[PDB]
Parts: structure tokens; C-alpha cells; sequence
């Protein structure tokens, strides 16, 4: 197909770009440097940090909050790390663990009256949401956590809607009701104010052409097989993927320097083969190792450079 | 744990069956209510449940207090209403027993069979869903080769590797997890397709046996049914002779209601 | 459902109450179990559930179908003892009736509320437990407290990063888990002790029973409890005449198995 | 503590040595190794493979079967292949599912008047540990499969056991109520002579002074965080660990050959010190990596003798 992310980067129809994968690899380096490459096209990019670390900040040494704030040396990029979003996405891990379709709305409303901690999760992030299209950003990079999934968290409040609607239909009939037998206000506009950004954002989500997912893997088994099941669970829930980038790659030069060179690219040449044959449909991009001394915004380029075009010794 | 407190307020009533020894009948039911409601006092074993109703209810801003108290007070008028209905079949009992030792023993005889067979016809209608048990047992073989295709798939997945061979092996994965994301499409159908057979012949049933329940009223709109002394029940015997001054319409949602609930409870 | 053709049968029997137009009245009973075993032919519903006393019988190498045949006849007596049950009481209210139209009407008196009482705190047992309530709200500052304690490692393991500092976020899992499990292990002991107390209540409660049951057939072994003509229930007269030629020691544990069967099924 | 394997060595008590670990690792090549080492103290050792793929065939590049077969090259060395052990231990995945403690014997008596497929795998593991017992081998070193742990396995006939106990107290019942109303005997024997070894085998492995268990992984986040989720799960089944051995470790010499050497021995270094900050109270022993042209009876060999004694160049 193609060892390149051109794909995401001529696609000028992209408004959502989640880049996620589990394990010890330094995919917030790739998606920053995937950012910093789109902002040499768009007119506005944001790079959201959902990872506690912080890892944006050490990339590009810079200290970031909640609210959108100018990168230095770029003059379309803005970062965001947001904390709360973590913090509101562990608490739907009950939803998450029953993942029903009738009684995930009786324990919401169950825990709205008892604690009230889910509304104001859904408030939490349709604030989020809401930010980020007020500030008119072309293009969205989420740092998704290695644990977790908070995507599929927008095809929950279905049950919401429905409820909603049968709200309306005993609008007519809870009225007389109320003269017959005789705040109530805020709660119905906070979920009428609360509903459309959230739509929006799940519609876009859902559709292919504005929303992709980038796969962040090293050559090895252990994440190898996590990337699948993490492509498969995606694919389950009818989200767009199409690239993933394999990191800690070694490529030796043809002098035959070290020996552990030579075996650990067997063992890579192994990995990748198993990789290619599974993933023909896919962008296979190989991202090599970097040297340590090389840290900061000196290897976001480097990644940028070599996310644009294919790197071969 | 409130079919205890029926059965006890009807043992009571039966044991109060036919006495006149008391003007006060329905008082007699509502010292009943009253030792009821006492030994409940600190026996109140109740089990309240999350609805989807309540949902639309509670965002309207209602105090949840209230809501409670609604539900039970409609539950407790429930039961008192029940009760109520066999104290006046109880009083019914009576009286053709006296009649033992009259139209209106024909009309009792005959508006009781004819509730006594809607009911039955209603609780043998999951005998009636052999229409769509055939329709099951015809797609239990599409059901059955699918599954066989599982096993078969699994069982050929244990056999190949996964570390030499991960390509296959995601590839048949991959595979399984489609066919059983089928297996399930269609057990979600079959389900839907039960669920609203059974709602369609349930309101065709109401339908018929509410048109049933009319055409009797025609019929003995203008023949009095149920005649009992005046000064018997005389604190309710204005609402209870709806029809030319006797027990009729009343008496018939008496006889239907307290025949669903006990078929429904028991 | 089996309590549905349990009220038909009632119901049957009430409808045959006092009628001495025929003398073979268990007869009468005996067509009533053949229209229900008729009526269920197409109708036999039921749902068998997997115990654990009937896995060492059927290691025992006794034929699936032998025991499966053992509890449905077990079962089939079991209703058809407490029909003939309330068919004997039916009969007992046809007798005082015609006497309010008589030591036996005292001892009937008696029994019923003696066994009426003996149920009643059976029953109420559960509102007995307060003196394990009291201990269970003993433990519940402990519970609470040690959740809350769960909770406070929970959010303080949330705080903490996962991959640069796995050795701190390993420990507090570890420590999570530890002490995780020692609040499943507290909750099996709160539950062992209750089913315990339970059990050993229940035992106590069984062996007074009993001691009131015997204490009544001794106050009344050698005096008439409930007298009826002999060729009324004459094929099973001797039966039921075990003490001093009277309906006694069978009418009492007539009246405690219906008054049970009753109030647990209920 | 100490970075070698000796412990193992020197406990002679030891009966039942348990290799197990997730992933990409080599554990084969470890634990064949460490068969090799125990071979030259105990008067007999026992290799068997659980895994599908056959490993330890081509380790000693010769063919095994279900049998213990002498190894070429070696006098007290035994080796076995059980790809039954496998098909057994996958139909039990329900009974691993729920974990629970009274209605596992409930669904096993369920399957058996309906399949019978479950007592059929008691037979089969005590058939293989009556084999394995009545061979009297000093040490028995198990392959186990990089998914799954039958190990707990053990702990379920306890039902089984306190159902057996029931069976005897109704014995004398059943015999009268017998005569009242009047194979059986087949089935109560083959529980009575399948259970004794079941119970040896199970007590043993419970005994942390003739049971042990060797965990396999490498310097990194995933490996490591695998082998922490297993080394809980195998103590909250009271089961002793006191080893892992850590794989693919590069280890570069101080002339500085190659940048991306460096660059892989910090991010091990890393994994390293999470390690043992984690693992204070275990036994590191760090085993290098070996050339691509070392391969078979010379790499394990080479496995062994760095087993016994520490490596570091
Ligand atoms: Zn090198």
C-alpha cells in the first residue's frame, strides 16, 4: 500500500484524529510530531493530552493547562492537556464494564439521584467539547490513554435520547397531571443545552471521512497482539482506522557493526512480516530509534520529517 | 409479601361471611385494612426497582418524596380496592347461599363462565404460540448449522498457532468473532420478532374480550343482576348500582379484576 | 403454575361444599385430580433446576428417567395431600355451619389457633432478627470505614502515573487487592455467621413446634376433635380416625401442612 | 538478593518446577536450559511442553511424543510433549470463568449426564500424573502455555471432594431405600482411584518447599506489567514465586559500537530499575542476547551456564 501518513495529511476532510496503542511506546512523540506536521497545511491544530504524565509538556518543554495555549516555534499549533477528562472517564467504568443497552440508563439516573456523578461527567465533557469547537480548530490530536477507551463513551446517551423522547411524549400528559394535583426547569435545559455539541461530536466521530484513528505499536508480539484486539474492538464499535506506526525499530547499516543489532532486526523482521501479512489493508508506517542525546522538539521534527516521507538507510 | 396480607384479609372475610350481626359491613373491611396496616407497621418488606417511566417523571423537577408516596398510596388503594371486590363477592356467596335453602342466579352463573374463559384463553395463549414455535423450530436448523460452523472455527483456531502464525490465527479470530456477532444479530431478531407477536395477539386479545365485555353490558344493561338490601351496603350502594338499580358494571370489573389478580399472583 | 390448578381445585371443592347428594365424596376429589392431570396434559409446564443432593444419587447409579420419575410423582402426592387437605377442611366448615344453623367446635378453635400462632411467629422470624441486626450494625462502622479506606487508596492509585513510576503504582494495586480481599473475606463471615444463627434459630424453632404439637395430642389423644358421619368419608375413615375412633392426629397435620404450604408459597 | 538461579539448584526438596510467562520471550530456551543445570545434580528430570508450537523438538533438534523420551547428549534428561495437557485444559475455560465455589460442581455434574466432557479431563491429568509419578522423576519442569493457567485447576475437585463426602454420609441410606424399591459401580471407582493422585499432586503443588515457579520476561513496560499481574494472580492462589528471568537484554560494551545500543540499554536500564524497586525480595537473573547463528543445543547450553553463574561482560 504505502509506508507513509501522506493519507492523513491530504486529507483536508479531517476533523478528529485519535492516536491510541497500549504499552511502553512513545506514541505521544509520534502524534506530536504528526501534529506538527499538520499544522504545516491546516490553519489551526490542537494536540489534547488525555495521558496523566504529561508528556506534551516534556516533548515541547513547555508548561501547558486546560485551555488551548500557543506552542513556541509554531505559529498554527496549540496544546491542551486535560486532566479531567481522565478523571471523568474512569468514573463511567461500571458502564463500561456492563455495557448494556436497557439498564445503563436505570443506573445512571439510580446514581443521579443517589450521587449525581455521571450528569456531571456528561457535563464535564460537553464543556470539553464544547471549548473546542468555540475556538474553530481545523484539525483535533487526542492523546488517548494506554488504559482505556473513553471513545465509545459517546454511543452511551442514546439511551438518554430515548429517554428524552418519551419525555416529550408524556409532556402533554405530566401537565394536567400537575394542575390536577396542584428545580424543574434546569435540570431539562441542562440536558437540552448538554445534547446537541454531544451529537455532533458522536456524528463526526462515526463518520469516516472526518475522523481517524492512528495505531501506535512497537515490533514484538505483546504489542502486536494488544494493537489487534485494540483494532478489533474498534472495528466493533464502527470507528475508522487505517494507519498504525511501529516504533523502537533498529534498522542496521550493511557493515554489520554488532552482532545484537543484527539479531534484534531478525527478531523485528519476524514481527514486521507477521505485521504486513495481517495488516495489507493498512498504512504501515516505520518510525526507527532515535539517540538519547536526541530529545525535545529536535526529534518531533525528526518524526515529522519521517512521517511525511518513508525512512531506509 | 403482600399476597400474605390478601390472603389473610380474605381468610377474615370469609370468616365474616354472611354475618348481619353488623350494620357496618364495609367498616367491618376497614378494621380489616386497619390490623393490616398495623402489622405491617413493623413488617413493611418491600422491593422498589429503577422503571424507565420514572425517569421522565423524576427530570421533571417532582420531589422524589412525593413520587414515593404516590406509588404507594396507588399501590395500597390497589389492594384495598381488590379487597373491597371479593368482600362483595363474599356478600354474592351469600346470597345465593340463602337462595339455596331468580334470574339473577342464571346472569351470576353466566357472566362467571364467561370470565372464568376469557382468563383461561388468556393464560393458555403461550399454549396458543404454536404459530410461531413452528416458525422457531424452522429456524433452529439455520440456528444449529451456524453454531456447528462456530465449533468448527474454534475448534480449528485451538488447532493452529499463535506466535509463528499470527496472521492466521487473527484472520480466524477475525472470522469467529463476525459469525458469532451474526449468531447474536440474529438471536437479537428471533427475540424482537417474539416480543412483538406477543404485543400484537395481546392487543388483539384486549381488544376482543373488551368487545365481549360491551356486548354483555347490552345485553343486561337493562336486567338487574346482583340485588341485595340497600341498608346492607348502603354506604356504597349508590356507586355500586351503575345499571337500573342494581350490581351490574361495577360488579363485572369486580369479577374480571379479582380473577386476573389472582391468576397473575398466584 | 402449580398453584393455579392448586385454586382451581379449591375452588371445585368449595363449589362441592356441604353437598351430600353424593355419598363417594374423596371419589368426587379423585375426578377433580383426573380433569387436572387432563387439563395439564397439554398445559405441563415446569422447570427443573440442578441441586446437589441429586448428584450423589445419580452417582449412585440410579437411571436419569428412574429419579426424574421419583420427584414428579414425589411432587404429584405432594399436591394431592394438601388437596385432600383442604378438601377435609371444606367438609369441617360444612359441619359447624350446619351446627350454627359441642366441645369439637372448642377444639377446633383451639387447634387452628394454636397452629395459626406457631406460623405467624415462623414468620415473623425475620422481624426476630433484630438481636443480629443489632450485630450486623455493629460491624457496619468497621465496613464502613475500611471502604472508605478502599476508596482513598482507589483515588490516591488514580493520582499516581503508571509508567515511569510502576513501582509505587504496583505496591498500592497490591495493597488495593490485599485489602480487597479481606472485605470479601469479612462479607463471608458476616454471611457464614448469619446463615448460621439462621439455621440454628430455625432448629430451635422446629423443636418447640413440635413440643406444642405433642403437648396438644396428648391434652387431646383420647378426646373427639372432629366427629362426622362414617359413610360420608368412609373410604378413608379408618384413615383418618387414628386416635380414640376421630379425625385427630391426621387433622392436625392437615392443618399445619396447608397453613404452611400457604404462607410459603404465598 | 542474589542475580542467579541457584536457589533452585541447591534446593533439592523441589518437585514440580513451573516456567511460565506471556509474550515474545523465549522461555523455552530458559527453562530447557534450566532442565540441562538441574540434570547434572538430580539422578533424573522430566521436561514437559504444554505449548502447542513444540518448542522444545526443536531446541534438542530431535522429535518428542507424549511418552518421557531420552534426550540425545544427555544420561538423567527426559523430555515430553503433551498437546492432550492443551486440549483438557481449554475445556475447563467456563469452569475459570466463573471461579466460584458451589455451582462449578453443579455445571460439571450438568455437562456430565449431557456431555460427559469434563470427568473425561480428570481422567486425562491423572492419567498423565500417575505416568509422571509412577516414572519416579526427581524434577518435573513444566512448559506452561503462554495463555491460560491450568494450574489452579487443582483447586476445583474440592467440590468434587466435598460431594464425595455427601455421597458416603447418604450411603447408608441409599442402600436401604435400594432394597425398598428393588453402572453404578463403575463410576464411584473411577473417582475412588482418580482422586488419591489428584490430591498428592495438588497438596504438592501447594507446598512452597517441593513447588516452584519461574517467571519469564523482558525489559520492558508490557512484558513487565504482564509478569506483575501473573505473579499476583499466582499468590492470591497461594503458589510460590521466587524467579524471573529477564530476556533479550543487550548489554554493550564500553567501546560504544553502535548509538541504537545505548538508546536500547536506557530504555532497559529503565525497566530494569522499575524492576527491581519492584522485586526487592526476588531473584533477578538477567540472560543476555545471543547471536541468530547460535541456535539449538549450543544456545542452551550457553542459557545454562548463565543460569548458574551471573553474566556481565
Ligand atoms: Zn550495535
Amino acid at each position: 500500500l504505502e509506508p507513509t501518513l501522506s493519507n492523513i495529511i491530504e486529507q483536508r476532510s479531517l476533523k478528529w484524529i485519535f492516536v491510541g496503542g497500549k504499552g511502553g511506546v512513545g506514541k505521544t512523540t509520534c502524534s506530536c510530531s504528526l501534529a506538527v506536521q499538520l499544522s504545516k497545511g491546516r490553519e489551526s491544530v490542537l494536540i489534547i493530552s488525555t495521558d496523566p504524565a504529561h508528556n506534551i509538556s516534556d516533548a515541547f518543554d513547555q508548561k501547558f493547562s486546560k485551555v488551548p495555549t500557543k506552542v513556541k516555534g509554531y505559529d498554527n499549533l496549540f496544546a491542551m492537556e486535560i486532566d479531567p477528562s481522565l478523571g471523568v472517564a474512569e468514573l463511567p467504568d461500571e458502564f463500561f464494564e456492563e455495557d448494556n443497552m436497557l439498564s445503563m440508563g436505570k443506573k445512571m439516573m439510580q446514581e443521579a439521584m443517589s450521587a449525581f456523578p455521571g450528569i456531571d461527567e456528561a457535563m464535564s465533557y460537553a464543556e470539553v467539547m464544547r471549548l473546542v469547537k468555540g475556538m474553530n480548530f481545523s484539525v483535533v490530536v487526542f492523546d488517548t490513554a494506554p488504559t482505556g477507551h473513553t471513545l465509545r463513551l459517546l454511543n452511551f446517551p442514546t439511551i438518554v435520547e430515548r429517554g428524552l423522547g418519551r419525555l416529550m411524549q408524556i409532556k402533554n400528559q405530566i401537565s394536567p397531571f400537575i394542575s390536577q394535583m396542584c428545580n424543574a426547569d434546569q435540570l431539562a435545559s441542562k440536558l437540552e443545552e448538554t445534547l446537541p455539541v454531544i451529537r455532533s461530536v458522536s456524528e463526526q466521530f462515526k463518520d469516516p471521512e472526518q475522523t481517524t484513528f492512528i495505531c501506535v505499536c512497537i515490533a514484538e508480539f505483546l504489542s502486536l497482539y494488544e494493537t489487534e484486539r485494540l483494532i478489533q474492538e474498534l472495528a466493533k464499535c464502527k470507528i475508522d482506522t487505517h494507519n498504525i506506526i511501529v516504533n523502537q525499530l533498529v534498522f542496521p547499516d550493511p557493515e554489520k557493526p554488532c552482532k545484537m543489532c543484527e539479531a534484534r532486526h531478525k527478531i523485528q523482521a519476524k514481527y514486521l512480516d507477521q505485521m504486513e501479512d495481517l495488516y495489507e489493508d493498512f498504512h504501515i508506517v516505520k518510525l526507527p530509534l532515535l539517540p538519547h542525546e536526541v530529545r525535545g522538539a529536535d526529534k518531533v521534527n525528526t518524526f515529522s520529517a519521517l512521517l511525511l516521507e518513508p525512512y531506509k538507510p | 409479601f403482600r399476597l400474605v396480607g390478601c390472603a389473610l384479609l380474605a381468610l377474615g372475610v370469609r370468616a365474616f361471611v354472611c354475618k348481619y350481626l353488623s350494620i357496618f359491613a364495609p367498616f367491618l373491611t376497614l378494621q380489616l385494612a386497619y390490623m393490616g396496616l398495623y402489622k405491617y407497621f413493623p413488617k413493611s418488606e418491600k422491593k422498589i426497582k429503577t422503571t424507565v417511566l420514572t425517569a421522565a417523571l423524576l427530570l421533571s423537577g417532582i420531589p422524589a418524596e412525593v413520587i414515593n408516596r404516590s406509588m404507594d398510596t396507588y399501590s395500597k388503594m390497589g389492594e384495598v380496592f381488590t379487597d373491597l371486590c371479593v368482600y362483595f363477592f363474599t356478600f354474592i356467596f351469600c346470597h345465593e347461599l340463602l337462595d339455596y335453602w331468580a334470574a339473577d342466579h342464571w346472569a351470576w352463573l353466566l357472566v362467571l363462565s364467561f370470565v372464568f374463559g376469557c382468563n383461561v384463553l388468556r393464560i393458555l395463549l403461550p399454549s396458543f404460540s404454536s404459530f410461531m414455535s413452528r416458525v422457531l423450530q424452522k429456524d433452529a436448523e439455520q440456528e444449529s448449522q451456524m453454531r456447528a460452523e462456530i465449533q468448527d472455527m474454534k475448534q480449528e483456531l485451538s488447532t493452529v498457532n499463535m506466535m509463528d502464525e499470527f496472521a492466521r490465527y487473527a484472520r480466524l479470530e477475525r472470522k469467529i468473532n463476525k459469525m458469532t456477532d451474526k449468531l447474536k444479530t440474529h438471536v437479537k431478531a428471533r427475540t424482537a420478532q417474539l416480543a412483538k407477536i406477543k404485543w400484537v395477539i395481546s392487543v388483539a386479545f384486549y381488544v376482543l374480550q373488551a368487545a365481549l365485555m360491551i356486548s354483555l353490558i347490552w345485553k343486561y344493561y337493562s336486567v338487574p343482576v346482583a340485588v341485595v338490601p340497600s341498608k346492607w351496603i348502603t354506604p356504597l350502594d349508590r356507586l355500586v348500582a351503575f345499571p337500573t338499580r342494581v350490581a351490574g358494571g361495577v360488579g363485572i370489573t369486580c369479577w374480571i379484576l379479582v380473577c386476573n389478580k389472582v391468576v397473575a399472583i398466584v
